[PDB]
């Protein structure tokens, strides 16, 4: 009783894209909400797992600061355009690509050399724009595997173009608390958690593969109706044989069936006199019941 | 706080039955509109002043005689705006004390209901709303001396 | 006194005067009923 | 008036425009009738003075029957001395626990209301009629321009001010200067990490 | 001196240390002045404040509820608050402020009674002020009386 | 100036309980009169002819009366 | 739930208008036997009036065309 | 105790009658939750005397705003007071002073 | 590899009092430190079971506003010192304790019966004062375990017996901190050292593993979701 804590009973989730989830989780202990969200928000930001582009190679390009005839828009754009770019590695740690095209139009990741490892989650993520006819971009792009966010500023040959890593998954997570009650406490919490993905994964596996990484960072000290009157059949009052009969004729057995029966409704019944409805009418003010009584769905699936 | 309150319970008694019974009277007669200049400064432009209201009569060109702003117009931003453009500095417009209308005075010489973005609709108590309006900030003024 | 002597008749057509005897002023939601009553008068 | 009660206000940061907090005590007593037809309704009571006892003890399902009662009902707020029209707004109730009225930050400026010592009535409008008026006339979400002006009447102050300020301000040298973002999510996702001012 | 005392108990000169946020466990950007005060509970309690009525008792003329706490009553709906009403132009609402809660005797039964068979209509009725209004001044040696 | 307070009697509670109850026009008058004849203990005074004959009407019998009678006589206080 | 009125009062062009029709088609689906013409999302009469009205399923001539229907029905089922 | 103080305190504890003060200084022969006995100095005694003073203590007594009057002692058994000195604490007090 | 952690285990545990402790987690990857120091302050100040007085019973007293004679203290201020009352149960839920006491000098914690399955960790805790010779007190104290802070307004008895808020509480405050530590060949791991301080009625080490099994199962919901 003192080692036992709430669990949550509700856990909606809420589908806004395939990238853009929403999970509602209640009931939780006082207190408990900003925990598990502070440290999932905190693990999926800096502790994830990842692949992301690193460096950039252009042959035409030397310095950050260039320009590149023919290409619309400019190196950093370019730059910008590179670390959009989510990949999926599964063979190694460490690959190379290579993009060469020629001619008008939009140069886009469908461009990028196929390999059995790589693959491109968003073949139609634009890299750049081609004007001129007479133009070619040739560039080598360098994919690694990490952790969370590291900018290029901290790692400050000729025309290695830097890049900031993100290698985590997750672009967006916000959580928030709310109040909730059972029928007894009520002060308890409510969690919501709505994150966004790149694409790689779905929220819903980074939410779990963020569990399980906390979970496994503590394994070194972890230990193993209505009333029931109305539920009476008919029979239990001492009715008359007459009016016994035709309350079986109109189909009533149960007391609130009676009870929901107007004084003009039995009137008009057959063979049901006014005598029978005083005598029913009476039987009823006998236990406290009347006939003009609603409810709102009377069968209790019994 | 006690003169506040009876200046402002007069002021609600004096114009409680007022309320807006007509759409409009077909009156001509209006209040001529001007910036408000003492001295060498102006303290309230004309914009302010005919914005929401009902121009009693053809606003014309400065120089020429075309029509520039049409009778029965009611002045919003845009139509502030335009006159500004032409530096027109008087405007005739509607107002309730030269309102024809009978037990009570009509939408078009009331004008925006400055609540909302329209204008004023029939069976507003505007003689209240007046009132409040007036005696409301009649704590930030000096009683004495 | 002055209305006493005079003999004056009131026929309830302000706001404080519906107030006064319970009834839907003549503006707002209640103009309609009004209106209805004129019509019907 | 009858349906009537009044008491000190809070500050409720968390609420919405158009809802209010009510404590329940309050609730329970002002809604009363509601609840005597809500229990007779579904079986609960068969007479009166049964559903008269079940609220007298205060029994678990009561609860449930005022949370279902209060769920689309306005309330009317007011403060005196009422100035203007605007003394008096329409709000959907929240059950809380204590004894104090919880008021939305940004409707105290009409109200001219402080959190230190303000006490606040409340009343119950009754028939449908009502009801409708209060949510489409007296509801604080239609109150957003002054009549007397047409100013705004909900302009941010204080805390809000201040903060706002203090996150769109620029720093000559500040931690993470002279990066490309992709966008604003990457730079919430920098301002989390501690990698950026 | 002020700084020197508190050199003497090896604390901060400017009385500002920094905090840290007890929900995140991350620090305040800005130092925060952090010090002791003398605090006072005043004879203002919210359990003397709140007070609710749905019915209760009325007076014997006027037949409208009590004021205070000390007996079940009701809030007092004023001048201003029936200016505030007739701005909006919610009638409905100020004719049953007026009628069906404060003094029309049979239009609270008939309230009540559809408020617990589930029919939110009232019957207005005429209150019973004007009546005790209209005795008085009859008393007075005036003929004053409702025509048609 | 003095105006004293509404006091709730027992035919007070008996009528307040009785308004609230799902009965008909015909059955809400006989539960008035019935009511009517309550004296303070709560005991009915008068035999049910005279409230048949209070009634007014000719086409009610002393069942019915009785039924009202057997279904105010369940209300608060019992008996 | 229900925040703003804005779309119903464009709907029915005065703010005191759209309040007695509101109330007349809540007072017709609470006390009477009609259905909402929109789905019932635990919403109470008025909300799902405002919601019909909103739609443009429900104004004042609607109204009084379904009334006269209603009448003329009724009078030629009678006999 | 206020613990930032003006110095006035212990003049309105004390010119209040809220407190216990030794009419005459002696040694304190009885301590109590209520009452106080003080077995008073043979130079201050007068002739043909057993000189003793007992001070009776309020205790939870109802003010006239519907509060508590108590008063605590703040004296041990056997030690010395004199004439002045504060025997017990009443309502908001704190040794003498003043404490709300 | 990036994908594998390495995990913190518990190095050292300093006994500075009996009332404070430190406790060392090492090594930490980057960022893990501040994550599991959070939680594990919050989940310590919120979720520590421990054993509190709820009911005194005194014989000459009728309620808490009065006085016994020849005891110096009155009754609320006597409750209010068995509050601070720090008690460590080995054996069951519930316990009720006896304490006998008379003549002129100091009533302590020491005083109390001793009891095979209760511990008293405190044994200088003034209760009272008998300032007469001829004055004897006895009173009987019930203890329970629980969790959190329980109002006795919120939870017929005799005249007599005597509520009092319990505050299960042991630890009093929790701080933590994170160092460089210096593993074999690698210099970006960290060491989490956390400061704890309580009433001397806990292990810190049990404490420590409490809130890890509280987390763990807390956070197992997110596993499978
Ligand atoms: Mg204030
Ligand atoms: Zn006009």
């Amino acid at each position: 009783s003192v080692t036992e804590f709430l669990k949550p009973r509700l856990v909606d989730i809420e589908q806004v894209s395939s990238t853009h989830a929403k999970v509602t989780l209640e009931p939780l202990e006082r207190g408990f909400g900003h925990t598990l969200g502070n440290a999932l928000r905190r693990i999926l930001l800096s502790s994830m797992p990842g692949c992301a582009v690193t460096e950039v190679e252009i042959d035409g390009v030397l310095h950050e600061y260039s320009t590149k005839e023919g290409v619309q828009e400019d190196i950093l754009e370019i730059l910008l355009n590179l670390k959009g770019l989510a990949v999926r590695v599964q063979g190694k740690d460490e690959v190379i690509l290579t993009l060469n095209k020629s001619g008008i139009g939009p140069v886009t990741a469908a461009d990028i050399t196929h390999d059995g490892d790589v693959e491109i989650v968003k073949p139609q993520h634009v890299i750049c724009h081609l004007t001129d006819e007479n133009a070619s971009i040739s560039m080598r792009i360098k994919v690694q595997r990490g952790r969370g966010y590291v900018p290029a500023s901290t790692r400050i040959p000729i025309g290695r173009l830097l890049v900031d890593a993100c290698y985590s998954p997750v672009e967006r997570i916000a959580y928030n608390v709310e109040a909730a009650r059972v029928e007894q406490r009520t002060d308890l919490d409510k969690l919501v958690i709505e994150m966004e993905t790149n694409g790689t994964i779905d929220p819903e596996e980074a939410i779990r593969r963020a569990a399980t990484i906390l979970a496994e960072q503590l394994e070194a000290f972890v230990d193993l109706e209505f009333d029931p009157i109305l539920l009476r059949p008919v029979d239990d009052l001492e009715l008359t044989v007459r009016s016994a009969n035709c309350l079986k004729a109109e189909a009533i057995h149960y007391i609130g069936d009676l009870v929901q029966r107007t004084e003009v409704e039995l009137l008009k019944t057959p063979n049901l006199g006014k005598k029978s409805l005083t005598e029913i009418k009476d039987v009823l003010a006998s236990r406290g019941l009347s006939l003009g009584m609603r409810l709102e769905n009377w069968p209790p699936a019994s | 706080t006690a003169n506040s309150g009876y200046l402002t319970r007069r002021l609600v008694d004096v114009a409680q039955d007022l309320v807006v019974t007509e759409d409009d009277c077909g009156t001509h007669e209006g209040i001529m509109m001007t910036p408000v200049i003492e001295g060498g400064d102006v303290k309230e432009p004309l914009r302010d002043r005919v914005l929401g209201r009902v121009t009693a009569e053809d606003v014309l060109k400065p120089g020429t005689a075309d029509i520039l702003v049409p009778r029965n117009t009611l002045l919003h931003e845009q139509w502030c705006d335009l006159l500004e453009e032409n530096s027109v500095d008087a405007v005739k417009v509607r107002s309730v004390v030269s309102c024809d209308t009978d037990f009570g005075v009509c939408a078009h010489c009331y004008g925006r209901d400055l609540a909302r973005g329209h204008i004023i609709n029939k069976g507003e108590a505007i003689g209240v709303i007046a009132a409040q309006s007036i005696g409301e900030p009649g704590t930030q003024l000096t009683m004495r001396t | 006194t002055e209305a006493a002597v005079a003999g004056k008749r009131d026929e309830l057509r302000g706001l404080k005067e519906n107030v006064i005897v319970g009834r839907l002023i003549p503006a707002g939601t209640g103009y309609a009923y009004h209106q209805d009553r004129m019509r019907r008068r | 008036v009858d349906y009537s009660g009044r008491s000190v206000i809070t500050v409720g940061p968390y609420l919405r425009l158009h809802q209010c907090g009510l404590p329940k005590k309050m609730a329970l007593e002002l809604f009363k009738p509601f609840i005597y037809g809500k229990l007779e309704l579904r079986g609960l009571a068969t007479t009166i003075k049964a559903a008269k006892k079940m609220v007298e003890r205060e029994e678990a399902v009561v609860w449930d029957i005022l949370d279902e009662v209060i769920r689309e009902h306005p309330v009317l707020l007011n403060r005196a001395p009422t100035l203007h029209r605007l003394g008096i707004q329409a709000f959907e109730p929240v059950l809380i626990e204590g004894k104090a009225i919880q008021l939305h930050p940004l409707v105290c400026a009409a109200y001219n209301a402080d959190f230190d010592g303000d006490q606040m009535a409340v009343h119950v409008p009754l028939t449908l009629e009502a009801q409708l008026e209060a949510r489409a006339l007296m509801m604080s979400t239609n109150n957003i321009l002054s009549p007397a002006n047409g100013e705004p009447i909900i302009v941010p102050s204080q805390d809000v001010v201040l903060g706002l300020y203090y996150m769109t301000r620029d720093c000559v040298n500040a931690k993470g200067e002279g990066m490309v973002l992709t966008g604003p999510k990457e730079a919430e996702r920098l301002y989390r990490s501690g990698l950026a001012s | 001196e002020i700084k020197e005392l508190l050199k003497l108990g090896d604390l901060p000169t400017s009385g500002q240390i920094r905090l840290y946020d007890g929900r995140t466990g991350e620090q305040f950007e800005r130092p925060v002045t952090v010090g002791y005060m003398y605090m006072l509970k005043l004879n203002h309690l919210v359990d003397d404040k709140m007070h609710a009525r749905s019915t209760g008792s009325y007076s014997l003329v006027t037949q409208q509820p009590l004021g205070g706490k000390a007996q079940f009553g009701g809030q007092r709906f004023g001048e201003m608050e029936v200016w505030a009403l007739e701005a909006y132009g919610a009638a409905y609402t100020l004719q049953e402020m007026l009628t069906v809660k404060s003094d029309d005797v049979n239009g609270r039964t008939k309230m009540y009674k559809n408020i617990v068979d589930g029919n939110h209509q009232m019957e207005p009725g005429m209150p019973e002020s004007f009546n005790v209004l209209l005795k008085e001044i009859r008393s007075l040696g005036i003929n004053i009386e409702l025509e048609d | 100036v003095y105006q004293g307070e509404t006091t709730q009697t027992l035919q007070d509670y008996l009528m307040w309980q009785v308004e609230l109850t799902p009965f008909s026009d015909t059955d809400r008058a006989i539960a008035t009169s019935i009511v009517d004849a309550v004296d303070e203990t709560g005991y009915l005074t008068v035999p049910l002819e005279d409230i048949l004959e209070s009634i007014g009407d000719e086409e009610i019998d002393i069942d019915e009366v009785e039924a009202v009678l057997k279904r105010i006589q369940r209300f608060d206080p019992v008996g | 739930a229900r925040v703003t009125v804005q779309d119903a009062v464009e709907k029915i062009g005065n703010r005191f208008d759209l309040v007695l029709v509101a109330a007349r088609r809540a007072r017709q689906m609470q006390v009477g036997g009609k259905d909402p013409l929109v789905p019932e999302e635990n919403d109470k009469t008025t909300v799902i009036a405002l919601r019909e009205i909103e739609e443009g399923l429900i104004n004042n001539q609607i109204l009084d065309v379904r009334e006269r229907q209603e009448q003329q029905e009724q009078e030629a089922a009678e006999l | 105790k206020p613990l930032v103080g003006t110095g006035m305190e212990r003049a309105v504890a004390v010119d209040s009658g809220v407190t216990a003060v030794a009419k005459r200084g002696g040694v304190v022969q009885y301590v109590d939750a209520s009452r106080i006995v003080i077995k008073v100095n043979e130079d201050e005694m007068y002739p043909g005397e057993a000189g003793i003073d007992i001070y009776n203590l309020t205790k939870y007594t109802r003010s006239n705003q519907n509060t508590c009057i108590n008063q605590m002692p703040c004296v041990s058994l056997g030690e010395p007071v004199e004439r002045g000195d504060v025997l017990a604490d009443g309502p908001s007090t704190d040794l003498g002073e003043l404490a709300l």
